[PDB]
């Protein structure tokens, strides 16, 4: 619709909760060529 | 970089190499490149000292040395600076007098006073002191307004 | 103990025997001659006798 | 000044001691001595000329112009030239501002012997050359 | 197409050209790599400084705009990592307006990006593609638009239109577009048909530039 | 208005050509090359175009995805503090 | 030779300091933006209008001041304040001649001191 | 004229007009600048007169100058939109300010390091049909909430009070005093303009200390 | 910024002095060869001498004039350097010396000296008059810029013209341009400046307590002929035979006796060239009134 | 018994072994 | 050369990197570049 | 090299340089020679050595900056117009008053110069 | 008619060939690919040279940049203790030179050149990002102490292109018609600079004349009788 | 003593306790966020433990072994700040290379770990030249063959390296090294930026996995 929607605090800082779990434990080991 | 400037009153500074000066514990404590990482630890700015001009460069412009316990940091005293001319030269520089007390005329035209200490008493008859920024904490007032009457 | 240290001679061929002789044994060693100095700031030092006197008149630091 | 940190000590033990010891001994209460010399400027209306016992060295020139005492508030005008400075620097500015306040026109002066008539008066112009400090 | 262009006509200066289109005739200057300041180097790519002198009075604001978009397209042009903790300083003069200044800054920001393109061909420096900019405007009465208009046109015009694309593969594919500074009142449907023209035309410009510049430079090549 | 394109080696697990606007947060302004501003007044009109296209390519149609999003922002403001 | 090589991750507040781009690319990975908005995800935008003028108080309207129309502005983390004053020049359809502007001055005040820098 | 500015045609001038004890209050605010590391907000209205001003930190810097053995403070006084104070009034302000701080700061802390002060005299209401010495207070206030944002080793919330066109700023709950300023005023009024100062500062210092504790 | 030359190429020139040869293949007193070629507008002119190459631009507007001479219009000269013209230079620098070495000389070249009449500026007296401008534009630097400039700015002035003026009060009533023709301008006299160039082949002695002159004087400095000179002296005359400006500051010292002998020299140089610049004036004119002719009988 | 030496002059910006002694410029 | 050893001797594409403009032409340096002219 | 200029009276630029060459002197720094300078105007076909500023606004006026006692320049610098033909006879004037100059320099200089060793021994 | 280009055209060769780089030609860091990224023609590199070809772009410039095993014109400008300041160009950044690489290299002998000299040297050792280096004696020298500090002399500046036809071309007409007239030195320097040396400072003028004209019109068919005609303008005298 | 506004006046210099029947004397010693301030009251002196910072009190105590007590006072934040985390001698630092000489090399300080990771990042910004820099000179690159030194074979700029302290230098920049075999290299990306991103092949070499490329950087021990 183009009509405001006014973001939830929450989500966000589950987010940053997401973005800090993704990170740190999948950037451990790079196994490669 | 290893090297110090240093004001004389002449045209240009004097410079004064790194190991140019007496150490703490004297030679036994021989060279180290950590001592450039502590330039600042033995010297820093403004301060006032005893010093021996060695030589020159092609210019004129000439570098100084400590060759003695009796060249070193200043203390328990004041400063005090003429010109250069009214000092008049002799064999000797150091001088005491009564009141317990002692000039050290520079050439240059630089003058600092301080108590005489044993080893100024020593002339006429511990060494880790050379970089403080201590004095005697034994100074009368006696001694102190003697000072400015000299 | 890192300290410098002094080795005289009367002549500038017995320091050219000590010389190359400590310099295939030691290496870092310091040669002053009037006719060649190498390596000034070696921990080691092998000089002739008036050089010590030269640079003890007007001071060297390396003493 | 660059001092030396020996010095420092001993000259601040030295004047807070209790019988109080200036560097010089003065009494505390003393100033040092000076010379004072004016009227010196002829094409001024005043001129100035004094000397500091450390070589400290300034120049107050006078200048008047006459003026319409209604369309203008300050009456009397401070301006300042240190030597070997920028007109952007503190101790300048501050100094400067300063002596405008010690001379504001009813304050201590008495603008009314400025006054010429009851129209105009004497636009005055405190003009400061301080050679050195 | 009343364009023209001249190569290596300075002297003292690394590269040089001027453009001459219709009315506006614009030289600009290129000196480069050169050793750079203290407050101006980057350790990776290379640092541009852009002075762009008027014909007219001197530089102010009305000037400082017309550079910095002319910073944002020239930063892709230049192979930037080539030259690193390097300087090339670029400098363009406007001599003739043929637009009003007062009014309009149109033709010129058109002018001196063809202008300092080929100043970089005589400064030979690593570049990365090819490019073109002309003016459009749209005028207000007629609602036409016509591509390179005139000053006069340019009163009567509603809005003023400048488009910088970036030209490979013989300069034929549009590579990107550099610059589009839209500027009067538009629309959605317009602009479209905005390029549309501008699509070809640059191109057709680049067509004539491709033999100017080898036509120039072959006779100051050896064989 | 940026329009950023994308490397395969930076994912992390839970071509691609991403428009972003309301920009801000000096490593989006760093990193963003190809970009777009506009001026819009609510119905459709047009004060202003602005692109600097030095990263992406443009596409037709981020453009008028932009558009699209330029006739909502300019016009909730317009309408959200009714002066 | 196909090597486990492992790599150092950081607390996400050194990578970005570190690298700007590679944060904002793992931001892209998820999709979503350093200042942590998904894509789209806009700021808000929060003003008062003529405070600062002097016509703020319709019914007592003050005496030394000197101003027009004032706007406040905030949004996300950058506050910027408008305001407007005017002169008068004695004075001897939609073309552009019809159209003039004002004269703005902007500051930001982004902790240099100096001269006017040539973003503002 | 100026090169570098549009200040409009020349000839133009701005437009003309002719005619035709109490409470002071405060709203102090932190945490709102994410340039600086210390900020803090202040709004001020007394009786006729409204006054808010913003205080803005940066620190620690680099110094290319040379080495010091400690911290080197810099503070600018900078009109905002109407109240335009003259340019030499406020640099004294600003060598009134430093002076306080050097009986504050631990810059013994922070070898080569700089402190950047931007004040920001933004607007102000004088709506009453020495006109900056009625402000100076309120500055040392609105210094030491942002310094204390960006978290930086001072020894006191020391705080000035005002008793008419008297400055004085105080310490240790007012029982010594770190910084004087005196205009025309009576005669051997101190030791009542010891007073009223005095009871502002302890008014002041505990409306600090609540913005801050109970954040 | 910093122009590097070997002193082995500075003896070399030095050396070439003392067997009487200068590198461009002039004569020691010798000048360049000058081109003048106008652009469409009035007041736009490109001059270039060899390498040096130089353009300016007059124009003019309305606006009142001061307190100071109320009775007179207003005029200045821009002489501001681009690093386009060699990498020597800062952006504008307008705080450099030997741009103020430019600048002074072309200030008291035309303004003190007051070849144009600012009197012929006033439209209506304290109110609207015009506000003429000369915008310097260096292009590439062989020196003798201050020349060029000389020259440069004083053909603009004698190519420029303003429109048509009607004074009602207020109602002043700028007349639009092709109805009513532009009109020149007042040139009371027209000046030219000469560079000279000096060279010691001796120490400092031999020019103090060497009684013997022994100093090479020469005209127009080419770019490395500059960069060793002496001192540094630039005279300005007219046709009646009036001299200008002279500045020497400083450098080199320097026999009187030599300066008048200089200066006479001067003479015969400027004379021609003037004349040269009048002709082209009237003949490009005659090409715009002969395209005229072949304007209205196109039309 | 003093605090300061305060002497005045008004009007004037001033008050106003042999071997050879020789001037730059001298033979 | 006898000074030093005499008492030991008495007892997805085929990339191959830039290069300069030396390497471009074929004797490879042997190439004297002082020259002076001789007699004629 | 601070200059204080504070009450002002025409010849103002060859007024500087006279001053200068006190001030190396002063110091006693090294040099070659004196150097002095002085402003002379012309009225219509008259000479006037140092004029005043009220003679400066009134005609046409030359500084010359003369190196010792030669005939050599240091300063050469015209601002109003000057007929040539007056010139060489107009240089020749300025010369007996710029030697006047270093000389009366000189003594005034060795009149301290005999204050100092006198007293000094 | 040549194999002229353009940065941003299409480049020729096929992928698949193992090629050695010449310069104007740019590999992507980023994305591997190659391709040409200056002005000019190409000339590509025949085949039969070990199966690896190679391509260059004929580009032109004044401004020169450095690069390694090549020969160029110095001028000492500071005395940055154990390395040399040094300058190639005039604005450009200044080159680093050892004090000891030297073709009698001796590190208890400090040698004697001074502030404002003219040395041969070669460029040794220079990354694209780094403060370049030289050396006027090299181990490509092969112990030859060919290169060297000039005397007097004098130099003039050419663009590039020219005095790579000076350095690797004999049908570069310009050295036969000098020789044709007296006998002189050369020193070539690949930064644009050319260093000449006579007997005489006449013939100097004149072979400085020639060669500033020469350059500029840069028809190297028309320079018989355009270098001639400057002895008889010396000639004239 | 638990919440701290600066110019909390907190405890004196000594405290006592009996420990069943045998007294035992407290030492609380100034740490950062403290300092001794004497306070004449009514006549007579008092040195007190002053909170100068914002957060909370910690009193802690350890003694040096390779009836009084000392007690060190401790004072933090507590619910962003590096002035607190300012770099002293011997640190662990985290910077970015700004420039290569022949000399040395330059870098700018970003970040300062801490003991027993824990990090601070500067919160600067480096595009104003705000930021603390220091210098790495090439000799202190390390100490296995400290002589004859390559700097171009282990650092470019713009690039990621653990260095050490070594000392405060002037007040321009600083003493810096990486002489050892777990410092040295971080992380860069490939052709400093214009390629992709490089992974230390060993301690002592560099690598890239896309590319095929690698390059010589004085790795960290990973």
């Amino acid at each position: 619709d183009g009509l405001p929607n006014k973001v939830k605090t929450e989500d966000i800082r589950i987010r940053a909760q997401n973005f800090k779990s993704a990170l740190a434990n999948l950037e451990d080991i790079i196994f490669e060529i | 970089n290893k090297r110090w400037k240093v004001d004389i009153g002449g045209k240009q500074h004097a410079v004064l190499m790194l190991g140019s000066v007496n150490l703490p514990g004297g030679i036994l404590r021989r060279k180290s490149e950590s001592d450039e990482l502590q330039m600042r630890s033995f010297l820093k700015e403004g301060d006032l000292l005893n010093a021996e001009v060695q030589s020159l460069f092609q210019d004129g412009s000439a570098s100084l040395h400590t060759r003695s316990l009796k060249y070193g940091k200043l203390r328990n005293g004041m400063f005090c600076q003429v010109p250069s001319s009214l000092i008049v030269r002799a064999k000797n520089h150091t001088h005491n007098l009564p009141g317990n007390i002692t000039v050290v005329l520079g050439v240059n035209g630089y003058i600092w006073l301080r108590k005489t200490s044993q080893m100024d008493l020593a002339r006429d008859t511990s060494s880790w002191q050379i970089y403080s920024d201590e004095n005697d904490p034994s100074i009368s007032n006696n001694i102190r307004q003697a000072i400015c009457r000299y | 103990n890192k300290q410098r240290v002094i080795y005289t001679s009367p002549i500038k061929a017995l320091s050219n025997q000590k010389y190359r002789e400590l310099l295939a044994e030691f290496g870092d060693v310091g040669l002053m001659t009037g006719d060649i100095t190498i390596n000034p700031d070696a921990g080691c030092l092998v000089m002739t006798t008036e050089i010590l006197r030269s640079m003890l008149y007007r001071g060297s630091e390396v003493m | 000044m660059s001092l030396s940190v020996a010095e420092k000590s001993y000259l601040y033990d030295s004047l807070a001691s209790t019988p109080s010891i200036r560097p010089d001994g003065r009494l505390p209460h003393q100033f040092r001595p000076i010379e004072i010399f004016t009227d010196f400027l002829p094409s001024s209306n005043g001129s100035s000329r004094i000397i500091a016992s450390d070589g400290s060295e300034c120049i107050v020139s006078i200048k008047s112009k006459v003026v319409d005492h209604h369309v203008e508030n300050e009456l009397l005008q401070v301006d300042v030239d240190i030597a070997g400075q920028r007109d952007d620097a503190l101790v300048v500015e501050t100094i400067t501002s300063l002596l405008n306040k010690v001379l504001k026109s009813g304050s201590g002066v008495d603008s009314s012997k400025l006054q010429l008539t009851k129209k105009y008066s004497f636009k005055i112009f405190v003009d400061v050359l301080v050679i050195s400090s | 197409m009343s364009v023209q262009a001249e190569i290596g006509i300075l002297d003292h200066v690394d590269g040089s050209s001027e453009f001459v289109s219709q009315d506006t005739k614009v030289i600009c200057s290129v000196t480069g790599p050169i050793e750079p300041k203290a407050r101006q180097e980057l350790p990776t790519q290379l640092a541009l400084e852009i002075i762009v002198r008027p014909a007219k009075g001197v530089a102010t604001t009305r000037e400082k705009v017309l550079e910095d978009k002319l910073r944002a397209v020239l930063t892709p042009l230049i192979t930037r990592h080539c030259y690193p903790r390097q300087l090339c300083q670029i400098t363009c003069q406007i001599l003739e307006s043929g637009e009003d200044e007062a009014e309009f800054s149109l033709r010129e920001l058109s002018c001196c990006i063809n202008a300092a393109f080929l100043a970089l061909v005589d400064a030979g420096i690593a570049l990365n593609s090819m490019c073109a900019s002309i003016p459009i405007a749209i005028i207000k009465d007629t609602s036409d638009i016509i591509v390179d208009p005139t000053a006069e046109q340019l009163k009567i015009s509603l809005s003023v239109h400048t488009l910088a694309l970036e030209f490979v593969n013989g300069g034929k594919v549009v590579k990107n577009v550099l610059l589009l500074d839209s500027n009067g009142d538009f629309n959605e449907d317009q602009l479209f048909s905005l390029l549309e023209l501008g699509e070809q035309k640059c191109q057709e410009l680049v067509t004539n530039i491709r033999r100017i510049i080898q036509d120039n430079i072959s006779p100051r090549l050896v064989v | 208005y940026g329009i950023v394109e994308l490397d395969p080696e930076c994912q992390l697990q839970n071509l691609n050509t991403v428009l972003i606007a309301d920009l801000d947060t000096e490593a989006e302004e760093t990193s963003i090359h190809s970009t777009i501003s506009i001026l819009a007044a609510p119905s459709g009109n047009y004060k202003q175009l602005t692109l600097v296209g030095g990263g992406a390519k443009i596409t037709p149609e981020m453009i008028k995805r932009s558009l699209l999003l330029s006739r909502v922002r300019a016009d909730d403001l317009s309408t959200r503090f009714n002066i | 030779e196909t090597i486990e090589i492992h790599p150092i991750t950081f607390p996400p507040e050194v990578l970005a300091r570190i690298s700007p781009e590679l944060s904002l690319q793992r931001h892209l990975s998820l999709g979503i933006r350093p200042c942590l908005r998904k894509y789209e995800e806009f700021r808000d935008v929060a003003i008062e209008n003529n405070t600062l003028s002097r016509y703020a108080d319709a019914g007592n309207i003050d005496t030394k001041n000197n101003i027009l129309g004032s706007n406040v502005l905030k949004s996300g983390k950058t506050i910027v304040i408008t305001s407007i004053t005017g002169g008068i020049i004695e004075e001897t359809e939609d073309i552009i001649a019809n159209y003039a502007s004002v004269y703005p001055v902007v500051e930001v005040e982004r902790g240099r001191v100096g001269a006017c820098t040539d973003e503002e | 004229q100026d090169r570098r500015r549009l200040l409009g045609p020349a000839a133009a001038k701005p437009m003309a007009f002719s005619n035709t004890e109490s409470e002071q209050e405060l709203s102090l605010h932190t945490g709102f600048i994410e340039n600086c590391n210390g900020s803090a907000l202040v709004e001020a209205r007394s009786l006729g007169h409204q006054t808010s001003l913003i205080t803005a930190v940066y620190g620690p810097r680099s110094i290319r100058g040379s080495f010091t053995s400690q911290g080197t403070i810099s503070i600018q006084l900078k009109n905002g939109l109407l109240e335009k104070y003259n340019t030499n009034e406020l640099k004294e302000v600003s060598s009134f300010l430093m002076g306080i701080f050097n009986s504050v700061v631990n810059l013994s802390r922070y070898p080569k390091s700089g402190i950047d002060i931007f004040v920001y005299l933004t607007y102000d209401k004088d709506l009453t049909n020495s006109q900056i010495s009625s402000l100076i207070p309120h500055c040392i206030t609105s210094i030491t909430l942002a310094l204390a944002d960006a978290g930086i080793e001072l020894v006191d919330m020391a705080g000035a009070g005002e008793a008419n066109g008297t400055v004085v700023s105080f310490i240790k709950n007012g029982e010594e005093i770190v910084g004087f300023w005196k205009d025309d005023g009576d005669d051997e009024d101190l030791l009542e303009c010891l007073d009223r100062c005095k009871e502002q500062y302890n008014r002041y210092r505990d409306l600090m200390i609540s913005c801050l504790m109970n954040q | 910024k910093d122009i590097e030359i070997s002193a082995s190429e500075s003896k070399f020139i030095l050396e070439a002095l003392r067997q009487n040869y200068r590198l461009d293949g002039r004569s020691f007193d010798q000048f360049r060869d000058v081109e003048i070629t106008f652009g469409k507008e009035f007041g736009d002119v490109s001059v270039k001498m060899g390498n040096t190459k130089v353009h300016c631009r007059i124009s003019c507007q309305i606006a009142q004039p001061y307190e100071d001479r109320p009775f007179e219009g207003l005029f200045v000269i821009s002489t501001e350097i681009s690093p386009m013209a060699g990498s020597q230079f800062e952006n504008g620098n307008i705080t450099g010396e030997d741009e103020v070495l430019c600048s002074r000389i072309i200030e008291k070249s035309v303004r003190r000296s007051g070849a144009l009449d600012v009197e012929g500026l006033c439209i209506v007296a304290g109110s609207k008059c015009w506000a003429v401008r000369a915008d310097v534009h260096f292009l590439d630097c062989d020196g003798g810029f201050i020349d060029a400039s000389c020259i440069a700015v004083m053909a603009g002035l004698m190519h420029f013209k303003k429109p048509d003026i009607t004074v009602h009060g207020e109602q002043i009533i700028v007349h639009p341009v092709n109805e009513r023709e532009p009109v020149p301008l007042g040139i009371l006299h027209i000046p030219i400046c000469v560079t000279f160039s000096f060279f010691n082949p001796q120490d400092t002695e031999e020019n103090i307590k060497g009684e013997t002159n022994s100093e090479i004087s020469i005209i127009d400095a080419t770019l490395k002929e500059e960069l060793l000179r002496d001192g540094v002296l630039t005279v300005t005359l007219n046709k009646n035979r009036e001299v200008v400006q002279v500045s020497k500051a400083g450098g080199l010292p320097m026999d009187a006796l030599t300066l008048m002998k200089c200066c006479h020299e001067a003479y015969s140089i400027i004379e021609k060239i003037t004349d040269q610049i009048l002709q082209l004036l009237k003949e490009d004119s005659e090409k715009r009134n002969k395209y005229a002719a072949m304007l209205t009988s196109e039309n | 018994s003093e605090v300061i030496t305060i002497t005045k002059r008004n009007g004037a910006f001033q008050n106003s072994s042999d071997s050879q002694i020789v001037t730059p410029g001298e033979l | 050369m006898s000074a030093n050893n005499g008492v030991t001797g008495k007892l997805p594409n085929l990339i191959i990197s830039n290069v300069g403009y030396s390497e471009l032409r074929k004797p490879e340096g042997v190439i004297s570049g002082r020259k002076t002219f001789g007699d004629n | 090299i601070e200059i204080h200029v504070l009450e002002q009276d025409g010849g103002i630029m060859g007024s500087l340089i006279n001053g200068i060459t006190l001030a190396l002197i002063d110091a006693g720094i090294s040099m070659f020679d004196y150097i002095s300078g002085i402003s002379v105007g012309l009225y219509d076909t008259t000479p006037l050595l140092d004029t005043n500023s009220l003679e400066e606004n009134a005609m046409s006026t030359v500084t010359l900056g003369v190196v010792g006692k030669s005939e050599k320049l240091s300063l050469l610098l015209v601002e109003d117009k000057i007929p040539l033909d007056r010139l060489e006879n107009v240089l020749a004037i300025g010369i007996a008053g710029a030697h006047r100059v270093r000389d009366l320099m000189d003594e005034e200089l060795r009149k301290h110069a005999q204050k100092r060793v006198s007293n000094a021994s | 008619m040549s194999t002229f280009i353009f940065p941003g055209d299409s480049f020729p060769v096929d992928p698949t060939t193992p090629v050695k780089l010449g310069p104007g030609i740019y590999c992507d860091p980023n994305t591997q690919e190659i391709r040409p990224v200056n002005t000019g023609v190409l000339h590509v590199s025949a085949k039969g040279k070990s199966g690896v070809q190679t391509a260059y772009i004929d580009y032109s410039s004044k401004r020169y940049i450095p690069s390694v095993n090549d020969f160029v014109i110095g001028v000492i400008i500071g005395t940055f203790s154990d390395s040399y300041k040094v300058s190639l160009q005039n604005f450009s950044s200044s080159v680093s030179l050892s004090y000891m690489a030297f073709p009698n290299a001796s590190k208890k002998n400090r040698p004697t050149l001074q502030v404002g000299d003219l040395v041969y040297a070669r460029v040794c050792t220079a990354e694209k990002e780094l403060e370049a280096e030289i050396e006027c004696f090299d181990s490509t020298t092969g112990r030859d102490a060919g290169f060297g500090i000039l005397e007097d002399g004098m130099i003039i500046d050419v663009n590039l292109n020219f005095a790579r036809q000076l350095l690797f071309n004999n049908d570069f007409p310009l050295l036969k018609v000098l020789a044709a007239h007296t006998k002189f030195e050369v020193a070539i320097g690949l930064n644009g600079k050319i260093w000449v040396k006579c007997e005489e400072l006449s013939n100097t003028l004149a072979c400085y004349r020639t060669i500033m004209e020469c350059c500029q019109k840069n028809d190297t068919a028309a320079f018989k009788d355009i270098a001639k005609r400057q002895f008889k303008e010396i000639l004239t005298v | 003593p638990e919440i701290a506004y600066p110019g909390k006046l907190i405890c004196p210099q000594y405290g006592t306790e009996n420990k069943d029947g045998e007294d035992i004397i407290f030492n609380y010693v100034p740490g950062p966020g403290t300092k001794l301030i004497q306070y004449e009251h009514n006549g007579r002196t008092l040195e007190a433990i002053t909170a100068t910072l914002v957060g909370t009190v910690r009193c802690e105590e350890e003694k040096k072994t390779d009836t009084v007590k000392n007690i060190l006072v401790s004072v933090l934040p507590g619910t962003n700040d590096f002035a607190n985390n300012l770099p002293k001698e011997g640190d662990i630092v985290l910077t970015r290379v700004t420039r290569l000489s022949l000399q040395r090399a330059n870098v700018e300080i970003l970040a300062v770990e801490d003991k027993p990771a824990t990090f601070s990042v500067s919160q600067a910004s480096s595009d104003l030249g705000e930021t603390f820099r220091g210098i790495i000179r090439s000799q202190d690159v390390r100490s296995t063959d400290r002589d004859r030194v390559k700097v171009i074979e282990c650092f470019k700029p713009g690039d990621i390296v653990r260095a050490q302290v070594l000392s405060l230098g002037d007040g321009t920049n600083y003493y810096l090294t990486t002489a050892r075999n777990d410092l040295g290299v971080v992380f860069a990306r490939a052709a400093n930026g214009a390629g992709g991103l490089m992974y230390a092949t060993d301690w002592q070499m560099m690598t890239s996995p896309v590319t095929g490329a690698t390059e010589k950087r004085k790795c960290a021990k990973p």
